[PDB]
């Protein structure tokens, strides 16, 4: 994250980090939904132009964490994974259309004042809350500037952009399953997801109800923070019935 | 740079 | 897990559920055109 701050601690109870056995690296973020499952992005398990496909075997899930590598004994629980399931129609050869996939743990965690799961939005609150100049926040532990690791979870708070201003800051083919955020050149305020925040949380606070919902997933940038571009998520609430689909047609 | 994780997890 | 999240998705133990708010969840509010 680029131009955040820290996190306070429990700021983001449903944050996960992607963990790889060996080398043990971040490899990325990724959300807590229920007591089984975990939601991040398809390109941070399959991506072929860069020979990156990932299996169950390779992977660990650490929940609860807010320092960057410290083992935070007591405090983080590590999961391993039983299945993986990525969108049939992800599309990594032209724009990482439906960058989405699933994550079944091998156990179910427990939940604590550290660890607990984020809601996924329903066709209301996605059409209430997903407006232009609403902010929502990101968080991740991927890099503070382009080119610089943080030691803690690091917060930016965002506002969503316009469609045409998102399409107009690229060459990339843009479908209705993204939307971009960030702040326009002329709004003197920075601040943006990067490498290592991939597969991460993009949330709003509902004003009705009180509660937190996962509106996208952090996606692609061109760079970070630059000034004219923005960066793009997963749009949950139009890849939701999928997610329904894999969960009760294997598990919860 | 990450520090060692306990061997029950690997 | 799905509509609408969970059953108790979304409500931080530490602040929520003791009516304690973050430092910058106000920035958030304030520009759904402002909250409560
Ligand atoms: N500027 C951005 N929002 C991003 C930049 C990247 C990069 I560079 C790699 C992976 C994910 C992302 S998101
Ligand atoms: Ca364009
Ligand atoms: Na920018």
């Amino acid at each position: 994250i680029v131009e955040g701050s820290d996190a306070e601690i429990g700021m983001s109870p449903w944050q996960v980090m992607l963990f790889r056995k060996s080398p043990q690296e971040l490899l990325c973020g990724a959300s807590l939904i229920s007591d089984r499952w975990v939601l991040t992005a398809a390109h941070c398990l399959l991506y072929p132009p860069w020979d990156k496909n990932f299996t169950e075997n390779d992977l660990l899930v650490r929940i609860g964490k807010h320092s960057r590598t410290r083992y935070e004994r007591n405090i983080e629980k590590i999961s391993m994974l039983e299945k993986i399931y990525i969108h049939p129609r992800y599309n990594w050869r032209e724009n990482l259309d439906r960058d989405i996939a699933l994550m079944k743990l091998k156990k179910p965690v427990a939940f604590s004042d550290y660890i607990h799961p984020v809601c996924l939005p329903d066709r209301e609150t996605a059409a209430s809350l997903l407006q232009a100049g609403y902010k929502g926040r990101v968080t991740g532990w991927g890099n503070l500037k382009e080119t610089g690791q943080p030691s803690v979870l690091q917060v930016v708070n965002l506002p969503i952009v316009e469609r045409p201003v998102c399409k107009d800051s690229t060459r990339i083919r843009i479908t209705d399953n993204m939307f971009c955020a960030g702040y326009k050149p002329d709004e003197g305020k920075r601040g943006d997801a990067c490498e290592g925040d991939s597969g991460g949380p993009f949330v709003m606070k509902s004003p009705f109800n009180n509660r937190w919902y996962q509106m996208g997933i952090v996606s692609w940038g061109e760079g970070c923070d630059r000034d004219g571009k923005y960066g793009f998520y997963t749009h949950v609430f139009r890849l939701k019935k999928w997610i329904q689909k894999v969960i009760d047609q294997f598990g919860e | 740079d990450f520090e060692e994780i306990p061997e029950e997890y690997l | 897990t799905f509509g609408s999240g969970e059953a108790d998705c979304g409500l931080r133990p530490l602040f929520e559920k003791k009516s304690l708010e973050d430092k910058t969840e106000r920035e958030l509010l304030e520009s759904y055109i402002d909250g409560r």
